[PDB]
C-alpha cells in the first residue's frame, strides 16, 4: 500500500505484477472473496464493546474465578472457555492459537495472556460499565484470537503440523529466530501454510508417519516416494540436480 | 441458593473465617434461560467440604471448674466473701450491690443478679501460650452446678 | 532425676515426667509368637491420677509424644488430661467414631519419646501437684499381623 | 482425585503398608476431553 | 507414530495391575487390540493373537 506507481523500476513493476497474479489466481484456487483476505489479514482491530465479546468476558471472569498463577497453568485454565466461545473442536487447538497470540505480539499496547488475566484479575469487576484503561488493549486481543481462528478454519491444516508449524516456524522457511521469529496474519505465510495443508492433504492415508519422519531431522527421499506413489530415483536426482 | 448460603455461614462459624467466601454469583445465567446451575453448585459445595476436610484437626478439649466464691472472693481490694453478701443483700431491701465493673452482683427489682466477665478468669493463661497448643480458644459447653 | 528417657525435669513453669517405649518392654509381657502377631498398635492411652483431687477442683496436664506424628493425623499425638480419673481428651469416648483417636497406631517398640507436663508447676498446680502419689497409664493396644 | 488420596492415605495407615498404591494415573484423558474418570476411579475403590 | 503411542499409552494404563498366574495375557490384552484394531469380536483377537 505505501509504494507509489507513479515512479517504480520495471523490474519492481514485473515483480509486483507476477505477486499480484500469483495471489489473484491462488484466490481463484481457494474460492475466497478479497474481504475473506482483508478481514483475514488486516492488522487494524475495531475498537466497539459488543454485548457478545462482553458475554464472552463474563463468562471468563466467572469462570477462571477462584484461580491461583502458581497452582496451574493460565492458558490451560482459559483454554476450554476460548475453545468454546471460539467454538474450536479441540482443546490442544485453543493451547496453540494463545501461544500464536502470545508470538505476534498483537495491538497498541505490548500485552499478554498474563497480562490480560491480570487486568481481569486486577481491574475488573463485572455487570458494571465504566472504562478503565486497558480494555481497548483487550479487546483488540479478543478481535485478534477472533481474526487468527479464521485462517485455521479456512486453510483445513490438520492439528499436528500446525503445532509443529507455530513451534517451528524457521523450518517453513521464515528467517529464524529462538521462538521470536513469528509469523504475522498477512498473505504470504497464508499461502505457504495453505500449499503445505493441501500438500498434506494430497498425502493423505499415510500422513502421519510421513509427518512425524518430517519432525523428526530423519526423513529420506525413500519414505516421501512411498507416500506419492513415484520412483524413488525420480527424488534422488531432482536433489541431485537441485544441488 | 437460600441453603447453600446457610451451610456457608456454618461453615464461617464452624471454623474462624468471615472473609472467606465460596458461593459466587453467576451460578445463574437467565440469557440461556438458567441452564446448568446444578453442577456449578455441586462444583462449589465440594469445594467448601474440601476446605473444611483440609482444614480439619484434632481438638484438644479441656475441661475447667469455676467456683464463684473463689472469683468474687478474689478480686481487687472491693472484694466479699460470697454467701454472707447473698444473705445480707436478700434479706436486706436495700439498694447494696457488692462488686465492680465486671463481677457486681446486683438486685434489680424482682431478680438477682451475679454477672462475671471473661477476663477475671484468665482462663488463657491456665496453659502458655505455646502456637504449637493453639491460640484460637472456644467454648464447648457450659454446665452449671 | 532419671536418665537419657526417663528423667524427670523442671523446666521454666512446667514439670514434665517423660518415658521411652523400650522401658515397658510390653511386647514381650507375651512371647513373640508368631501365630499370635508381630505387629503391635496403640489403641487408646488413658490417664488415671490416682490422688485425692480437689472436690470440683481440676487438674491440668497435658501429654505429648515425640515419634514426628509422622503417619498420624494432625493433633493425633497430643492428648488433654482435666480431671484425671480414667479420661480421654474427649468429653466422651466414642468407639465408633470415624476420627481416629490420639495416639491410635503407635508402635511398642521405640518411635519417639512419651511424655507428660504439668504446667504452671509454679505455686498454681503446688497443691495438687505435692498431693500427687504416682501416675498411672491405661495403655489399650492391638495384637495381631 | 484428591477424596481419593485421603483414602488411599487412610488405607496406607489402617493396616501397615507404605509402598502399596493403588490410584494409578492415566485416569484422566485430556485428548478424549476426559470422557470416562468415573469408571476408573470406581474401579480402584473397589480394588481398595 | 502418535497414534500408535496412543495404543501404547491405553494398553499400558490398561493392562497396569497384571499377574501372570491370575489370568491368560492374550485375554487380557484382547479388548484393547480389538478397539485399537477396530475388530468387531473378542474371539478375532484371541485368533489374530
Amino acid at each position: 500500500d505505501k509504494i507509489n506507481l507513479y515512479d517504480i523500476d520495471d523490474k519492481e513493476l514485473e515483480k509486483l505484477i507476477n505477486r499480484l497474479d500469483t495471489l489473484s489466481n491462488w484466490l481463484h484456487t481457494q474460492k475466497w472473496s478479497i474481504y475473506q483476505l482483508f478481514l483475514m489479514t488486516t492488522t487494524n482491530y475495531d475498537k466497539t464493546l459488543t454485548p457478545e465479546i462482553q458475554n464472552l468476558l463474563d463468562t471468563v471472569y466467572n469462570g477462571l474465578q477462584n484461580f491461583d498463577k502458581n497452582k496451574t497453568k493460565l492458558l490451560a485454565a482459559i483454554a476450554p472457555y476460548i475453545a468454546a466461545t471460539l467454538q474450536l473442536p479441540s482443546e490442544n487447538v485453543a493451547h496453540s492459537i494463545l501461544l500464536w497470540a502470545d508470538k505476534i505480539k498483537p495491538s497498541e499496547n505490548k500485552i499478554t495472556a498474563e497480562k490480560f488475566w491480570i487486568w481481569l484479575q486486577n481491574r475488573d469487576t463485572t455487570e458494571l460499565s465504566k472504562p478503565p484503561e486497558m480494555q481497548e488493549q483487550i479487546i483488540q486481543y479478543c478481535h485478534c484470537l477472533a481474526q487468527l481462528t479464521m485462517i485455521y478454519r479456512s486453510s483445513g491444516i490438520n492439528e499436528n503440523a500446525f503445532r509443529l508449524f507455530i513451534e517451528k516456524p524457521t523450518i517453513f522457511g521464515i528467517p529464524d529466530e529462538p521462538n521470536k521469529a513469528t509469523p504475522a496474519h498477512n498473505a504470504p505465510t497464508l499461502i505457504i501454510l495453505t500449499r503445505f495443508a493441501n500438500w498434506v492433504n494430497s498425502l493423505g492415508e499415510k500422513a502421519s508417519p510421513i509427518l512425524t519422519a518430517f519432525e523428526n531431522k530423519t526423513l529420506t527421499a525413500e519414505k516421501l516416494a512411498n507416500a506419492m506413489n513415484l520412483d524413488a530415483n525420480l527424488l534422488e536426482q531432482a536433489s541431485i540436480q537441485a544441488q | 441458593v437460600a441453603r447453600c448460603l446457610m451451610a456457608e455461614q456454618a461453615y464461617r462459624w464452624e471454623t474462624n473465617d468471615s472473609s472467606a467466601r465460596f458461593i459466587k454469583p453467576g451460578a445463574w445465567q437467565g440469557t440461556y434461560a438458567g441452564l446448568l446451575a446444578g453442577e456449578t453448585l455441586m462444583l462449589n459445595l465440594a469445594q467448601m467440604e474440601d476446605a473444611h476436610l483440609k482444614q480439619e484437626q484434632r481438638a484438644l478439649e479441656v475441661e475447667r471448674t469455676v467456683s464463684l466464691a473463689q472469683v468474687y472472693q478474689s478480686l481487687g481490694e472491693k472484694s466479699f466473701a460470697l454467701k454472707d453478701k447473698i444473705e445480707a443483700l436478700l434479706q436486706g431491701d436495700k439498694e447494696t450491690s457488692a462488686g465492680n465493673d465486671g463481677n457486681q452482683l446486683k438486685l434489680t427489682n424482682n431478680t438477682l443478679s451475679a454477672t462475671l466477665t471473661l477476663q477475671d478468669l484468665k482462663l488463657k493463661d491456665d496453659y502458655p501460650e505455646e502456637m504449637q497448643l493453639g491460640k484460637t480458644r472456644r467454648i464447648k459447653q457450659i454446665s452449671v452446678s | 532425676a532419671g536418665n537419657d528417657g526417663n528423667q524427670l525435669k523442671l523446666t521454666n513453669n512446667t514439670l514434665s515426667a517423660t518415658l521411652t517405649l523400650q522401658d515397658l518392654k510390653l511386647k514381650d509381657d507375651y512371647p513373640e509368637e508368631m501365630q499370635l502377631g508381630k505387629t503391635r498398635r496403640i489403641k487408646q492411652i488413658s490417664v488415671s491420677l490416682p490422688a485425692l483431687l480437689g472436690p470440683y477442683q481440676d487438674v491440668q496436664a497435658v501429654l505429648s509424644y515425640g515419634g514426628d506424628a509422622t503417619g498420624l493425623a494432625k493433633g493425633c499425638k497430643a492428648l488433654a488430661v482435666s480431671h484425671g480419673l480414667n479420661d480421654n481428651g474427649q468429653f466422651q469416648l466414642d468407639f465408633n467414631d470415624g476420627k481416629f483417636l490420639p495416639f491410635e497406631g503407635i508402635d511398642i517398640n521405640d518411635k519417639g519419646t512419651f511424655t507428660l507436663s504439668f504446667p504452671n508447676a509454679a505455686s498454681k498446680q503446688k497443691n495438687i501437684l505435692q498431693m500427687l502419689t504416682d501416675i498411672i497409664l491405661h495403655i489399650r493396644y492391638t495384637i495381631l499381623e
